[PDB]
DNA sequence: AGTCGTTGCTGATTGGCGTTGCCACCTCCAGTCTGGCCC
DNA sequence: GGGCCAGACTGGAGGTGGCAACGCCAATCAGCAACGACT
């Protein structure tokens, strides 16, 4: 996956119709870009219409639908966002809309307007939120609930993946994997060993002690033990991304059963230490690496080739933070395209691409530069 | 020449985890007697065969008997998909029953073909539309934003209905044929199909409607509904199939046959004892299927476990309750009246008084809450 | 007289990402011509017609097509419900089937037919009898039953010069499995002796996948698969027969090749060595792309090298399907291998192994 | 509750023993004092210290006790932390401490030892665990989930108070004003009316009706119903501490069961939105002033004239930076006492004394100015 | 022959897990209005 | 000047989900009482 051009209108601070079209001349080579502008001004917006378009949802608002929305701006009656994307050589469009009746800003909110459809063929191939969904979530390999955690790090959720419970863990890992069949296993296990208990009220023994070991409701417990293997191959991967990034560090899994990774002071002796003890700028660095390896993870079957991320860069010092961009230059070789989110000015003024959200004093909307417009 | 129209069977259909297997065999070997009655050419079942894309398998189970069964007749049948049945579905059969009288349409751009008699001769021009999905008749673009998208939409079906209407106008040419017209979309007589942009076809046998209706005070134009109850909000209303009949190749007039009813249903209002005195009325019947209630309590506050009062009521009666529903939205939060007051000031009592005159009781349960309120103060002291 | 005898087609069986939709199309049509080119008088289908109890969409239009396209040929058809076939998928449509000169037999107990010719007189007895349900009915009880209903189908015959046929979807004594063969009666029965047979003039069978002369007499076969329905069985080419009777008595048996449209290939060996068999595609433009299964003889880590194998399938005109390590990843290793690994851990007293494992294994086996 | 000096002993990063004393020196003036170095070299280690010092207790390790402790520094046999804080005038002492069995850097983690006194006299006031922990609560007025809201913001959880659930909002603010009484009373009323139901009469009727109004279990009905008076003093201050940091927003609850609170977009008319739309900045901003706010609440039943905030700094541009600092620079010319960690280069200048810390050439340690070591 | 350091043996808390209800999104409609024209 | 007709909606219910507050049970933690462990 990788995004060609945004467009979208009227979203949050950015009153008006915005398009913005990679491939240009400013991003043909594929290289870092970042998006630069005071607090407030949008910045965040851009990625937000990204993950509208797609997924019907943005990290901020957990839905958007007729009974709310939050995200349309102020004193305007419709918002749109749309997005053309690239999935094994092939162009995409997603579309999302909403309108308010009788194009009053007073109006109740109508019902969404979305779509997917082929871009060079021209053909709809979704019309319908659900259809949508599950059609774009076996497109691209990754529904909404994978691209927020190996392809766009919203702000101040980057640690989402190691501070997240074992369940949510396990299942994101079955969902990349695709290995539904041991929970399903286990969630029969324990219905049956239910369904046995009640017609009690030598069998119920046996599937009391097969429950116990790898019975649970929506299979945790075998979800959980299965994983293991699946999170090992993962942290070899984390270990490959992470010695460029952070050199100090290795991962290295918990030895329990609740799956988690500890992590390898190789300065202090190689003596290992849970993960909660990581400082700030280094726990970002281990999210960074790990969530790398997560999209690598997939590769043979539906390769990702862009990465957003949402200034997470802000609790690195100046050597630190030089280290981690050098290993992104690095890595952008590969032509994974990273955009940033940023107010370092070190960082700022290294990245060369910029796309500057102007901000408007007193009115409280925002604009692109003038050849984003339209 | 005579042709029913009916559409909206909705096949398959779950209600309440309850199933229309018999309803619907029964219906459908009624259709069969009337049609035989009445020496009817064909059958057009408007879209919504099927309430789902993969309808179970007692769903294609009626679908093969009634389309076996209809071979005695020798009358013709057409079936159009519905928004609801699926394209793929209903082509799955297309040739199969090609050799059986019937004749299935689920994509666009098939062309308008001659409806036989029962003798053979030509009747009409048959002129069928199925339900026109987007993805078949307009191709998607970018620059464009929600209404504009639906106005290209409307557009391209008008086109379409226009340029389909010409062909069989075509093919009919000279000879007295009553070009019949079908649709499955809405009209109104704004995302909905303007009755005025339809052809001037000699009928049109349109479908999406449950509701037998005429649309713009045109009687050749008409909604046929559906043949059964398919939800509470239509349980005491009668269901039609229209039967229509042609002279000198024009439109003569269109009859309204009762589909009789086989499972019965009703809807009740008021509170427990309103309830109570509606049950009363099925005190000793005997009911063949049970009857399937919905019962909506008026609220005035009773917050009891009302699943065990409706049980117990109707445990006797033979009745089964299907769904029960109550109106309790309201919110509840503290309106401060000025910055002055803070909740250390204030007392419980007081506290408890704000709480109470948000709600609508009266003195008649008020004086026996406050004094249970304060027996709980007093047990703590 | 001459009669086709085919099955285990597998209608709408998902290949791992792959469909057969083309492969079982260039294979219907195909049966269609060389019936009306043998002008036979009847074609026999035993068993697993379809993949699964709810076939996918282009399945079910492929049988209707096939069956369409029978009428201009004027050949009498007969279908069984296979292990894998579910009634109510295939009885659902019987009454619909009879008048396109089609019979289906799904459920046991179903009358012996008398199967008309091309001319329409009789041209033998059917005993349409379809995979044996335990609960419809255990080796003397199969046993029986097809001594029962071959007897039935005698008295009807009578003392016409007619053969007799009989079917059946079962495992035999001296057959060989495959991978993709779902076995059957797990807890009951394993394996049906091939003398038990009543001595019907032909038995036409199925379940297996590949063809075989059971028993060491001619009158049983094994017709087997049309398609190559696993990655073991690829180059073996599969076989449909033309049995032929005359004066009530077996004439010959004749083997008709299916020729191959989807090419299917299995590497082997270490790196090294798939980086030369690989060869083979080099620059030869197969038109339809080849599905590969490589072995791969090596320790590394599979989602690493499979990185390199599609490197260099990427500059030839081939398709990897599957990639197997001849550490682990959770998509290697088997789910009772995963749970024993479970059962370890745990106190490893075999009196609750097995009883553990039998549990584990029919939970399993309910889910599929 | 005012820190005058912090001792800790191999606490993390922080080999050997260290003692900062808040009234030498430095720090005479009670002016900004910013914690800089670079990142992993132990300046969230000092607020950790603090907190554990006085609460047994870690904003990133939930609990250290004869288990699971991994706060201690590696390869060191004991680890200690005590601090000096005046409350009411009067000065006090918190000590908590853990020792390794026969002194080895390894064996069992002993029971830790800790004990609460007086600086006036040296009478020792309590040495349990528990017993330290009730009569600390008592004596401040602020347990560790209030400490943690007003006193000192973690890094990442500036934001807590505002997403927080409504239990846990409402549970905090009746024990921070002291009005828990109505917990107690959904308690007993839910309990009287699951008494009453298990008997089986029109008394349990009309229990039933006052537990649909008021009654539940843990209290949390009544609770979140009451505590809308103290809900709406916190906003009116928290309105008043933002007015002046941040001009463009106002604050007001909304009207829901669910205690929140909304932004009135002064510059758009007044247009009032949630604040799940406002952006990082302006939550971190909008978070900081409900933090003065809840230390501004209890003013008169308990003072409390020490904030720390751990980062969050770099979410804001330079042009809102600045304003941010002059109005903590406001606050601080009064009797509060603030100190800020953040690694962005404006700081640098405007906080002219640093507690700096700094690593060792790779060794896996840090140590801070030799001024205080002890 | 005196002092201490370490280790089991009991009450309390408490936090995941399952349970029973209880709220958010689609797809077909009857009720609600509001302005213009002619007698 | 009033009654009738024609536009223009519209929120709303039967199915699907997710989550919220309980009740429960296994796990954990803080005091005690020995018990050993040194000079
Ligand atoms: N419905 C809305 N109408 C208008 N402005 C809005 C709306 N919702 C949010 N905003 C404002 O839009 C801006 C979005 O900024 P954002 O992209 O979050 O900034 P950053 O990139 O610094 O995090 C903020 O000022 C936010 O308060
Ligand atoms: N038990 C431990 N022993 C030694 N070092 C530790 C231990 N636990 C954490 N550390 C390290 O101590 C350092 C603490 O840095 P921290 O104060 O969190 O940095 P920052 O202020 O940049 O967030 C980190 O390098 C962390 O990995
Ligand atoms: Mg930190
Ligand atoms: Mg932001
Ligand atoms: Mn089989
Ligand atoms: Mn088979």
């Amino acid at each position: 996956m990788k995004i060609l051009s945004l467009r979208l209108k009227n979203l949050n601070s950015l009153k008006g119709e915005w398009k913005i079209d990679f491939t240009r001349e400013p991003f043909a080579s594929n290289g870092l870009f970042a998006i630069t502008g005071p607090t407030g001004a949008g910045k965040t917006t851009l990625l937000d219409a990204i993950c509208l378009a797609l997924y019907h949802e943005t990290p901020r608002l957990s839905n958007v639908s007729q009974s709310q929305n939050d995200l349309m701006t102020r004193d305007t009656a419709e918002c749109l966002a749309e997005v053309e994307f690239e999935v094994k050589g092939e162009a995409y469009r997603a579309f999302w809309s909403q309108n308010r009746a009788r194009n009053q800003p007073d109006g109740n909110l109508q019902v969404p307007r979305v779509e997917l459809a082929r871009c060079a063929d021209g053909k709809i191939l979704a019309d319908k939120v659900k259809d949508k969904l599950e059609l774009t979530a076996t497109l691209t390999g990754l529904d909404y609930g994978r691209f927020t955690r190996s392809m766009l790090l919203s702000q101040g959720q980057f640690a989402a993946f190691l501070n997240a419970k074992p369940k949510e863990r396990a299942e994101l890992l079955e969902e990349l994997t695709g290995t539904e069949i041991y929970g399903q296993i286990s969630a029969m296990v324990f219905e049956q060993h239910k369904s046995a208990r009640t017609e009690l009220e030598q069998q119920v023994e046996d599937w009391g002690y097969l429950n116990s070991l790898i019975g649970s409701k929506e299979g945790d417990k075998f979800r959980k033990f299965a994983q293991g293997l699946t999170l090992d191959n993962l942290v070899h991967l984390a270990n490959q991304q992470l010695t460029r990034l952070h050199g100090r560090y290795l991962l290295q899994r918990k030895a329990s059963e609740a799956l988690e990774v500890e992590v390898v002071d190789t300065w202090q002796a190689d003596a290992v230490r849970d993960t909660r003890t990581l400082s700030g700028g280094e726990s970002f660095l281990v999210s960074l690496a790990l969530a790398l390896a997560l999209s690598d993870l997939v590769s043979h079957k539906t390769r990702i080739d862009s990465l957003f991320l949402d200034e997470g860069f802000g609790t690195l010092d100046s050597e630190t933070l030089d280290t981690a961009l050098d290993a992104l230059d690095a890595l952008n070789a590969s032509g994974k395209t990273i955009g940033v989110i940023s107010h370092v000015e070190a960082m700022k003024e290294r990245i060369p691409v910029q796309i500057k959200v102007k901000k408007i004093n007193g009115l409280g909307y925002s604009k692109l530069e003038s050849t984003f417009a339209v | 020449m005579r042709i029913l129209h009916t559409s909206d069977w909705h096949l398959g259909q779950n209600f309440y985890s309850k199933s229309r297997e018999a309803e619907h065999q029964a219906f459908l070997d009624w259709l069969l007697e009337t049609a035989q009655t009445h020496q009817v050419d064909a059958i057009i079942v408007a879209g919504d065969v099927f309430d789902t894309g993969s309808p179970p398998s007692y769903a294609r189970t009626l679908y093969n008997r009634f389309v076996v069964n209809l071979q005695q007749t020798g009358c013709h049948l057409v079936v159009l998909a519905g928004n609801q049945d699926s394209v793929a579905t209903l082509n799955e059969s297309r040739d199969i029953m090609a050799f059986l009288n019937t004749t299935v349409v689920a994509s666009a751009g098939h062309a308008p073909q001659i409806l036989p008699r029962r003798d053979g001769t030509p009747g009409a021009v048959l002129c069928p539309i199925p339900f026109l999905r987007p993805r078949d008749i307009i191709t998607s673009q970018a620059g464009l934003n929600g209404i504009e998208k639906q106005q290209h939409l409307l557009a391209a079906i008008t086109d379409y209905y226009q340029q389909h209407y010409a062909d069989a106008c075509k093919l009919r040419g000279d000879q007295p044929l009553p070009i019949i017209a079908t649709g499955h979309l809405t009209t109104v007589g704004l995302d909905a199909f303007p009755a005025q942009n339809f052809p001037p076809a000699d009928y049109i046998a349109l479908g999406h409607i449950h509701r037998a209706q005429i649309i713009g005070g045109m009687e050749h134009v008409r909604y046929c509904g559906s043949p059964i109850p398919l939800s509470f909000d239509e349980c005491g209303k009668s269901k039609y199939v229209h039967l229509v009949t042609f002279s000198n190749g024009k439109l003569e007039s269109v009859e309204n046959l009762n589909v009789p009813v086989t499972q019965p249903m009703a809807v009740l209002k008021g509170d427990l004892a309103s309830i109570t005195a509606q049950l009363e009325q099925w005190r000793d019947v005997s009911q063949e299927p049970p009857v399937w209630l919905d019962i909506e309590i008026t609220t005035d506050e009773y917050l009891h476990d009302i699943q065990r009062k409706i049980q117990a009521l109707t445990e006797s009666l033979p009745v089964e309750v299907l769904l029960v529903r109550r109106s309790r939205e309201q919110r509840e939060r503290v309106l401060a009246s000025q910055q002055r007051e803070t909740l250390s000031e204030l007392s419980v009592e007081e506290v408890f008084n704000r709480r109470l005159a948000l709600e609508e009781l009266d003195e008649s349960q008020q004086q026996r809450l406050q004094h249970l309120f304060t027996t709980t103060l007093h047990t703590l002291a």
